[PDB]
């Protein structure tokens, strides 16, 4: 597998998640991690997480709302960003 | 005559290629044609030793298998290449320097930080910080324009004397 897989949120608080994601294969120098409300009324956010994790922290959220969160996969040893995976998670 | 693997990291677009070509490129017959795709050859005189210097690019997407993401952690010293009119691509090198550390499980990999494309007027990054944070890694730090060759040759030939330093 060249992609992340199995993107979950592991815990929550009402206004932070935890998430977890499985390495691909491929060598990962960061990962992307943008989220947003599914909307989509205001831009994304968007941080980066070493490599060698595949769990990150998200604050700051707004309760009860829709979010899109999506992790990208920047390959150390080649150009370009794996295909993203995506999930949707209700605060 | 010693041999130098060179392999030239960082984000897209920053110039790796055009680096590496602007460095191997001249006006005979490409003396070596490389099987290997996204690799370079090109002998060399630095500080007097004539040295051969194998030069791994950063390879498309297409060229993926399991043997060249091994191979490309056995080189010997890693250029971390940012574009001064790109930010993110300098906010992201650290994540170069960490994760190179660590898949070669090394706590001392040659290393130099190149700041490319230091031709055009759309300056982003401050030299300044670019110092410091090779200052903060004990790296040299080497601006560069592969369109107009500045820093090129110095930019490759520190990392090979950065090689030798660790090789002692
Ligand atoms: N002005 C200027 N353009 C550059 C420089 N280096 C690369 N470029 C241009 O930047 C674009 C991408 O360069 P490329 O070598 O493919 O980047 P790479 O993806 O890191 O290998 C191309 O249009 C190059 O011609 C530079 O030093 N100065
Ligand atoms: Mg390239
Ligand atoms: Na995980």
């Amino acid at each position: 597998s060249s992609v992340p897989t199995k993107l979950e949120v592991v815990a929550a608080t009402p206004t932070s998640l935890l998430i977890s994601w499985d390495a691909p294969a491929v060598t990962v120098v960061f990962y992307d991690i943008t989220y947003g409300e599914t909307g989509g009324n205001s831009p994304v956010q968007e941080f980066t997480v070493p490599g060698s994790k595949s769990t990150a922290t998200i604050s700051g959220l707004s309760p009860g709302v829709d979010y899109t969160i999506t992790v990208y996969a920047k390959y150390l040893w080649y150009s370009g960003y794996s295909s993203p995976i995506s999930i949707n998670y209700r605060t | 005559m010693t041999e130098y693997k060179l392999v030239v990291v960082g984000a897209d677009g920053v110039g790796k290629s055009a680096l590496t070509i602007q460095l191997i490129q001249n006006h005979f017959v490409d003396e070596y044609d490389p099987t290997i795709e996204d690799s370079y050859r090109k002998q060399v005189v630095i500080d007097g030793e004539t040295s051969l210097l194998d030069i791994l690019d950063t390879a498309g997407q297409e060229e993926y298998s399991a043997m060249r993401d091994q191979y490309m952690r056995t080189g010997e010293g890693f250029l971390l290449v940012f574009a001064i009119n790109n930010t993110k691509s300098f906010e992201d090198i650290h994540h170069y320097r960490e994760q190179i550390k660590r898949v070669k499980d090394s706590e001392d990999v040659p290393m130099v930080l190149v700041g490319n494309k230091s031709d055009l007027p759309s300056r982003t990054v401050d030299t300044k910080q670019a110092q410091d944070l090779a200052r903060s890694y004990g790296i040299p730090f080497i601006e560069t324009s592969a369109k107009t060759r500045q820093g090129v040759d110095d930019a490759f030939y520190t990392l090979v004397r950065e090689i030798r330093k660790h090789k002692e």
